[PDB]
């Protein structure tokens, strides 16, 4: 059923866009036990900020401190600068932007196949990011709903692009007729 | 359908990750290549796993008194040169 | 640190640190009084934590460590997967 | 027969005098009533004359010394937690997920998703190709790839190879790490007793225990003297063996505070129903007694020296 | 050819012995009860070895 097909998947795009930023923006991604601002209390830390609670001054945080065998150097780098977070929050943008820009200069019926890419890729790039935090981690503790919110993005983001795939696929057909 | 070059070597791949095939030779050369491969598979990930369980059960369990000290003499002990430590051994009775 | 060595096995003989004194020290009769007290109050506990732990620089299952190395390699195939479709 | 009348026998030798034994019948160590000043047990016997030494598992401690002599210890100590021994683990019901950790399945699953996605995508985007692998195929290709189970349908183009191939490798990396790791598997404190007010503990009524916990001012300590204070019924012991029995007849939930040589000593003897659990609060010893003024104080303490050089303490411990 | 009473037990017990199918089935019901025939299989030789 063409033209809902199209409001799913713009509101698709627009939700992955929006839970994997606000992923990003939050500090609820660990619920571990440590240090806050230089006893040692819960947190909740973050991607950037590993942020106090239940404490003599909880609510006061600071930034993560992501440095203290170049293998190990690398993947501190990588983490330290969420650049996979980030990459799928850029990706996931310039899909929505494909998608929408599918409505004026229409007939191309070769964008939406690059909103697609863009989604697919979104989402490959944000379990690389997935993988690389909770190695970095490894140098009890629990998983925040910013964790929850970034792997919602990343199913989110699969479906949409399966869906730009379908319509680009359906467009072919429609013309080859 | 048939074995080219590349449905060769998909056939291989997939035979060492024994992960079943969508064709298989059909001549007796061919069932000759495919036949020893597979041994060679077989040996070789059987040999991956065992090999894996030796490295991680052996970590799993891992000299540690006076008496092994004193047996080892290739290993070195000394002590502060005057300590109740000098004293204790030297007033000592244990065999060890 | 630099934490270049270890301890092994357990203690050959028990012995406790005491403060001396002369023989018919005046002092001798209010130290051991000083040191109970000190005890009861867990001051010398609060001295150990300052001076030993606030100077601190030092089966089972499988971690997302010991494999992460293949969740690379799936990964960077799908891409470069993506890669060869588009360009044909 | 004992350690103490072992020990009695050595100090009476090295020191040359005669002991009789003798019991009391009050059956306490001893302690002081801060309104009365009144001495009990074997502190109150030595200071009122009724004997002249104690070779006994007495504790050391600040008002004691005022009031008598002692030695240095012939063993230390520390007071501890008792409890009764937890019972062992049953496998549990999901418990076939073990050998890898619970992030390992979690991206086996968005793994599986990705794959399956682009297994989609490459096969059937390009307008040229129309491939048997929608959505619905590429999701059971992966699937059963990752079981190491039935085809039915490979991929033929050269990216969709590639997606298998890696998928193919996936597979069996990890699966041969859970088999791997199933046979590992299948051939090999005190602030936590605080905040739990469920569980109930108490101390001897008349000892070292009961005092230090009384005369601490750390936060633990002090909310468990407040809770002992208050917990009714009366939570404290007139022997040790009443608080051993109530520990071993209370399903778990009671807890007694003792020095840490009795509970080595009880888990060590059958029926073996109770365990020592986490670490000592505060470290003490096992001291010789003497009234002020006792000929005995002087030789005793070298006594003691003597045996703890020449290892006799450890040969009786053991 | 489709999943009859003998086909179906042929295809369990291919599964068990991990030694591959000949067909698989094609329906969303089939292929609930095949993925939990597999992974129940995955489990159960995993365990024996």
């Amino acid at each position: 059923d063409r033209g809902v097909q199209m409001l799913l998947t713009t509101v698709g795009a627009f939700a992955a866009f929006s839970l994997m930023t606000i992923a990003v923006g939050t500090d609820y991604w660990l619920y571990s036990r440590g240090v806050c601002k230089t006893e040692e209390v819960m947190t909740h830390s973050g991607l950037w900020r590993t942020c106090c609670l239940e404490g003599n001054f909880k609510g006061l945080c600071k930034q993560i401190d992501h440095f203290p065998d170049t293998a190990e150097y690398f993947l501190r780098a990588v983490r330290a600068s969420s650049i996979f977070p980030i990459l799928s929050v850029i990706l996931l943008f310039m899909g929505g932007l494909c998608i929408a820009a599918s409505e004026f200069y229409k007939t191309r019926h070769n964008i939406i196949l690059s909103a697609g890419i863009f989604f697919v890729s979104a989402g490959l790039s944000n379990i690389i990011g997935i993988i690389v935090y909770i190695s970095a981690n490894a140098g009890s503790y629990s998983y925040g709903w910013s964790f929850y919110f970034g792997a919602l993005s990343f199913i989110i983001a699969e479906m949409v692009g399966v869906l730009a795939v379908h319509m680009f696929i359906d467009r072919h057909k429609q013309l080859r007729a | 359908n048939e074995f080219g070059i590349f449905n060769s070597l998909w056939f291989s791949l997939g035979a060492f990750m024994r992960q079943g095939c969508d064709i298989s030779p059909r001549s007796l050369s061919g069932r000759i290549v495919g036949g020893v491969w597979w041994f060679f598979t077989l040996i070789i990930i059987s040999s991956y796993t065992a090999n894996l369980a030796a490295f991680l059960t052996v970590e799993r369990m891992v000299i540690e008194s006076a008496e092994d000290l004193s047996k080892q003499t290739e290993i070195a002990y000394g002590t502060l040169d005057s300590g109740s430590t000098k004293e204790f051994f030297r007033r000592s009775k244990i065999a060890v | 640190k630099p934490c270049d060595t270890m301890k092994v096995g357990g203690n050959l003989d028990s012995k406790g640190y005491g403060i001396a004194t002369p023989k018919g020290s005046s002092l001798g009769t209010p130290v051991n009084l000083a040191v109970l007290k000190l005890s009861e109050q867990g001051v010398l506990d609060k001295l150990k934590n300052k001076w030993w732990y606030d100077k601190g620089e030092c089966t089972s299952a499988l971690s997302l460590s010991n494999v992460a190395g293949v969740f690379y390699i799936l990964v960077g195939g799908l891409g470069l997967a993506m890669l060869v479709a588009l360009i044909e | 027969e004992g350690y103490c009348v072992d020990l009695a026998a050595e100090i009476a030798k090295h020191c040359g005098f005669k002991y009789k034994l003798t019991i009391v019948g009050d059956g306490k160590y001893g302690a002081r009533d801060a309104d009365t000043k009144i001495w009990n047990g074997m502190v109150g016997e030595l200071v009122y004359g009724k004997a002249d030494i104690a070779i006994a598992p007495l504790t050391i401690t600040l008002v004691r010394e005022e009031v008598i002599d002692f030695s240095k210890p012939f063993m230390s100590l520390g007071i501890s937690i008792m409890i009764k021994k937890p019972q062992k683990s049953k496998p549990g019901v999901f418990s076939f997920l073990d050998p890898l950790a619970y992030e390992i399945w979690m991206c086996i699953v968005f793994a599986y998703i990705g794959v399956s996605v682009v297994l989609f995508l490459v096969s059937r985007f390009s307008p040229y190709e129309w491939n048997e692998f929608g959505i619905f195929n590429s999701l059971w290709f992966s699937l059963g790839a990752f079981m190491r189970q039935g085809c039915d349908i490979s991929p033929r183009s050269l990216s969709g190879r590639i997606v298998g191939g890696v998928w193919w490798f996936f597979t069996l990396i990890i699966i041969s790490s859970y088999t791997a790791n199933l046979a590992a598997f299948l051939t090999v404190s005190a602030e936590d007793l605080s905040k739990q007010t469920e569980i109930a503990y108490g101390t001897l009524d008349s000892g070292s225990t009961k005092e230090f916990f009384r005369r601490s001012k750390i936060a633990v300590f002090d909310k468990m003297w407040t809770y002992m204070r208050s917990a009714e019924p009366s939570v404290f012991v007139r022997t040790t063996a009443e608080g051993v029995a109530r520990v071993r007849k209370s399903k778990g939930k009671y807890a007694y505070l003792l020095e840490s040589t009795m509970n080595e000593y009880i888990e060590q003897r059958k029926p073996c129903d109770t365990m020592k659990v986490g670490g000592n609060l505060d470290s003490k010893g096992y001291g010789i007694a003497t009234p002020k003024g006792s000929s005995l104080g002087t030789p005793v303490n070298l006594a003691v020296l003597k045996l703890s050089e020449q290892g006799v303490l450890d040969k009786l411990k053991n």
